[PDB]
């Protein structure tokens, strides 16, 4: 048994292209959810005073 | 109602061989770990181009075997000036972050059942283990017209979704397009980069970089396309684990190597240190070319002592055993 | 080279014609030019081939 | 041509050989007609101005002077040898003989490299050296 | 192969052949020294006049360098066409059949 | 402590523009043990103009406190230092590679 | 407030994989011849 | 990516009408070709002319 | 007598380029600009201030730690608000300005 690299030729009966492909996921997914979550809900006062124009809005005297 | 049946063209064919050809001849007095990047970095390229093509192509096949049995050839010769008979392929196609080459393989290598087998010794006693071919570049790439396909439906998917998601007023998420994360010929994960607002500007990227070739003296064997605006067209982390386990696990690799003669409790917390030497690698001064020949020589130094035990045996080399003095 | 770039308004996609009619009308089919390279498909008729052929 | 002085005869050989203190002395055994000799000359004087500050270049006519051939083995058409301070100097080519070259070779950044070596070699007091190159290969892909 | 040596080395030897005794002691090197400005020049492809050279030593030049130009043309496509069609070469080869060309 | 090295006054002239001015810091070396303070002084020159980042600043402080242990004789230099800004004993332990004999650690308490 | 007297930290932080910080989309005469 | 232009070729050729239909004597010609010399034969000052159009 | 080559080349490219230029006239939407009058409004839009870019960005860091340091020091929130209103965009401002409101 040679260290020899053989031709591929004619061994490639039972085998497909696609076959054994994997696609990866998304790096440190569940860090950038957390960092996500964090920023929401930090940013949740910034989202709720944003479009309440205080001088056409009459609640947010109170 | 029809077939299209593709074949590489004779001239990409030649154009690889001399690439290759070129690679071996400017070989010189360069770097073990230096030729086998030029050889990943051509293969990689050719066969991400051609997907189908090669495998359609029976002499291709020939031509990508006899140019890796010529690289491999080259690794020889420079370990020692006679050939050796069944040399473990171990060191070649060992990844480069656990001591190895890191070889990309096109070919049909057969790993030696022996070479699977590796001991263990603690205060029991020693304990002896077992564990094929090499996985192939092919498998793990994908068929042009799949990828076509698929990106057709993953962008119709997202053109929906982004409706959706303008209805709501809101942003399309990271959770959302998950499942369809590596898909389409403009990757999705290009969606997602910072510099996108920037890149909505950039026009005739493709043909800039077709005529870099009048530019850069450096052949780019990815001048069709750019990280930037196509992403990452393929992955390779599964192939590279899938390495791992037909050389037959970590400690089966480390079998070969001089890692239990260090004595290191275990191998998790080891690291490498690149590019010191004795005289700390002298990498920035005036000295002579035979000097930073000599430096350069350095790491292959530290790679065949890494290496030595499974080259250093009589089965590799023919019987003239001459005891080292003292 | 009009009627294969379509109207000013909405111009065609790379091969595609805005009728089947447009499409036939003319014996060159496809054009397509990369950087110097170019590639055209005719299809003619009999009578066409012929008289061509005899010019 | 051949500007490069030349040698005559044993006795101009070892005064050439001895006078130099600080500077390796090159010497070409070979006949000036043979090919090989020619390239090998060529190369040398090239290299003369070059390493001019440390090195001496000579060439000796082999049937001009044939005594130093069985002593040193001078029999295959143009052989190189290296001397100081009266002291033969080996080299490690990786050829199998440390002794000479007794081959062309077409370089002269390598013949450069060479002389070099062999001169801090010998500063240095080693008797034998280590080129920074294999010629086990001739390396041609 | 080494026909530019084989050249050289015959023109200085008929050069030197007639040249007088006297001045031959101190003129030999710079006459070589002229043939390799020459030759610099024909590659250069620039304009090479040496005002106080007499004209049959210039035409003596002008013929070698003609010679030693064709031979290099020659030698240069023959070694272009070894490579193209496959020939293992080495990188001091290839580096000067790049620059010839 | 190095958190006191670089310290600014904002002083604000309510027409035309606002200035703010460097002032004069302190690396703030302490003895539990017998209660000796080393306060060095860092004047504003030193960074009023420097043109550099942080990467200055750092190995700055860090070559400072090692010219102090240096120029304190051996008996009375340290074997333990606590840094209280965790950033801060990288730089330490690049700079006084020196002296190995002593031992460089980070705080989790702050002062 | 006043508030005189401030400290300052230099460091080389912001260190990213380049892609977005947070998971999300974020989406935003003629010629004539006479 | 050219091979996606390939493939579109392909699909445009199949999708033409009644392309491979050769009862009554039709032909399909596939013409490629390479304009030779294209940058090295450019005349600067109709090159000028030319772009004073657009530029 | 002799010939001096390049005159028939001169006179062929000004023939040429004469008919090209006749051709030309009878288009019209073609535009150029005035040089003299373009340099001259880049001359006068030459800023005479602004502020040296890497002092800006020094001042950037510096006023960044200062006032994430300092949760509560209306003047930092006011300094930061200021550089990248001088230089920069007003966006960033706004948005710094309204997290040091709050």
């Amino acid at each position: 048994p040679t260290g020899e690299v053989l031709s591929l030729v004619g061994k490639l009966e039972g085998t497909r292209m696609g076959d054994k492909a994997q696609r990866t996921k998304p790096q440190m997914q569940e860090e950038r959810r957390a960092k996500r979550r964090k920023r929401d809900e930090d940013r949740h006062d910034i989202n709720k005073m944003k479009g309440y124009t205080l001088l056409s809005e009459g609640i947010d005297e109170m | 109602t029809a077939q299209c049946f593709l074949r590489v063209d004779d001239e990409s064919m030649q154009r690889f061989h001399n690439r290759v050809r070129q690679i071996l001849m400017a070989s010189g007095s360069t770097t073990f770990t230096k030729i086998v990047n030029k050889w990943n970095t051509a293969l990689i390229g050719l066969m991400t181009y051609f997907r189908e093509a090669v495998v359609n192509t029976q002499e291709l096949l020939d031509l990508l075997v006899k140019c890796e049995n010529k690289i491999q050839t080259r690794i020889k010769i420079g370990l020692n000036s006679k050939m050796p008979s069944r040399f473990p392929p171990v060191v070649f196609y060992t990844p480069k972050e656990l001591g190895g080459l890191g070889m990309l393989s096109m070919g049909h290598v057969l790993i030696p059942q022996s070479d699977l087998r590796w001991s263990k010794q603690t205060d029991v006693g020693i304990t002896h283990f077992r564990s094929q071919l090499i996985p192939n570049l092919y498998r793990y790439i994908q068929p042009w017209e799949s990828e076509f396909i698929d990106s057709q439906r993953v962008w119709a998917e997202y053109a929906l979704k982004r409706q959706e998601a303008i209805a709501q007023n809101r942003r399309l998420t990271l959770e959302d397009l998950e499942d369809s994360w590596d898909r389409g010929i403009p990757r999705i994960n290009t969606l997602f980069q910072k510099d996108r607002h920037t890149l909505a500007y950039d026009k005739g990227w493709r043909v800039r970089t077709d005529f870099k070739q009048y530019q850069v003296l450096k052949q780019n064997p990815f001048w069709w396309t750019h990280q930037r605006h196509d992403g990452k067209l393929w992955n390779l982390n599964n192939y590279r684990t899938d390495m791992i386990q037909a050389l037959g696990g970590v400690e089966g690799i480390l079998e070969h190597t001089l890692f239990k003669g260090t004595y290191f409790p275990t191998w998790e917390g080891l690291f490498w240190e690149k590019a010191s030497g004795f005289e700390e690698s002298m990498k920035w001064k005036k000295l002579t070319n035979a000097q930073r020949s000599g430096l350069n020589q350095i790491p292959n130094r530290r790679f065949t002592l890494w290496w030595s035990p499974t080259i250093n045996r009589a089965n590799v080399y023919v019987g003239f055993q001459v005891q080292l003095d003292l | 080279a009009s009627e294969m770039a379509g109207p000013p308004q909405m111009p065609n996609d790379f091969l595609s014609f805005q009728d089947i009619a447009t499409e036939a009308a003319h014996p060159i089919r496809l054009f397509c030019r990369y950087i110097d390279r170019i590639h055209i498909f005719f299809r003619f008729t009999a009578d066409e081939a012929r008289d061509l052929i005899q010019r | 041509s051949y500007m490069l002085p030349h040698l005559h005869n044993g006795w101009q050989v070892d005064q050439a050989i001895l006078s130099e203190e600080d500077r390796v002395v090159v010497i070409r055994f070979g006949h000036d007609w043979d090919p090989t000799c020619m390239k090998m000359d060529e190369v040398l004087y090239s290299i003369a101005e070059k390493v001019k500050n440390f090195a001496v270049i000579y060439l000796v006519d082999i049937t001009e002077v044939p005594d130093f051939n069985k002593m040193y083995e001078l029999y295959d058409p143009c052989t190189v040898m290296f001397f100081f301070r009266n002291k033969h100097i080996m080299i490690d080519l990786g050829t199998g003989n440390n002794n000479k070259i007794n081959w062309a070779m077409e370089d002269k950044q390598e013949m450069v490299d060479i002389i070099e070596t062999v001169y801090r070699g010998a500063r240095k007091g080693r008797g034998l050296v280590v080129s920074p190159k294999d010629y086990s290969t001739k390396y041609r892909y | 192969s080494h026909f530019d040596l084989e050249l050289r080395a015959a023109v200085m030897h008929d050069i030197l052949d007639m040249m007088p005794e006297g001045i031959k002691q101190n003129k030999a090197r710079t006459i070589l020294q002229h043939l390799s400005e020459a030759w610099r020049c024909w590659k250069a492809n620039i304009p090479w006049k040496v005002p106080g050279l007499p004209t049959p030593i210039e035409n003596m030049i002008l013929r070698y360098v003609k010679a030693k130009a064709d031979w290099w043309t020659n030698t240069a496509h023959y070694n272009r066409e070894r490579i193209r069609r496959g020939a293992t070469v080495d990188k001091t080869v290839c580096k000067k059949n790049l620059g010839r060309l | 402590d190095d958190t006191n090295v670089y310290r600014v006054t904002i002083h604000k002239t309510f027409e035309g523009n606002l200035t703010t001015k460097p002032i004069n810091g302190a690396i703030f070396i302490f003895n539990p043990r017998t209660g000796q303070l080393f306060l060095k002084i860092i004047h504003t020159s030193v960074w009023a103009g420097q043109k550099r980042l942080g990467q200055l600043a750092k190995w700055k402080t860090a070559e400072e406190v090692a010219a102090l242990i240096r120029s304190l004789p051996v008996e009375e230099q340290p074997k333990q230092i606590i840094v209280t800004r965790k950033g801060m004993l990288d730089p330490l332990e690049v700079h006084l590679l020196d002296f190995p004999n002593i031992v460089i650690k980070g705080s989790e308490l702050q002062l | 407030d006043e508030t005189y007297g401030v400290n300052v930290q230099f460091e080389s932080d912001e260190e990213e994989g380049d892609e977005d910080v947070y998971g999300e989309v974020r989406e935003e005469c003629t010629l004539s011849a006479n | 990516p050219p091979p996606l232009l390939v493939y579109k070729w392909c699909q445009g050729i199949n999708n033409l009408q009644d392309v491979w239909e050769t009862s009554e004597g039709e032909c399909n010609v596939m013409l490629e070709s390479r304009f030779e010399k294209m940058y090295e034969k450019i005349d600067l000052t109709l090159l000028n002319r030319l772009l004073r159009l657009i530029v | 007598g002799e010939l001096d080559m390049r005159k028939i080349g001169q006179a062929r490219n000004t023939l040429m380029d004469m008919r090209l230029s006749q051709v030309s006239d009878s288009v019209s939407g073609q535009t150029v600009v005035d040089p003299k009058g373009y340099l001259t409004d880049l001359n006068s839009m030459i800023p005479t201030h602004g502020g040296d870019i890497n002092d800006i960005k020094k001042a950037r860091l510096l006023l960044k730690s200062v006032r994430e340091t300092n949760p509560h020091h209306p003047p930092a929130w006011i300094a930061s608000a200021r550089l990248e209103e001088v230089t920069g965009k007003l966006q960033v401002a706004r948005n710094l300005i309204m997290k040091g409101t709050e």
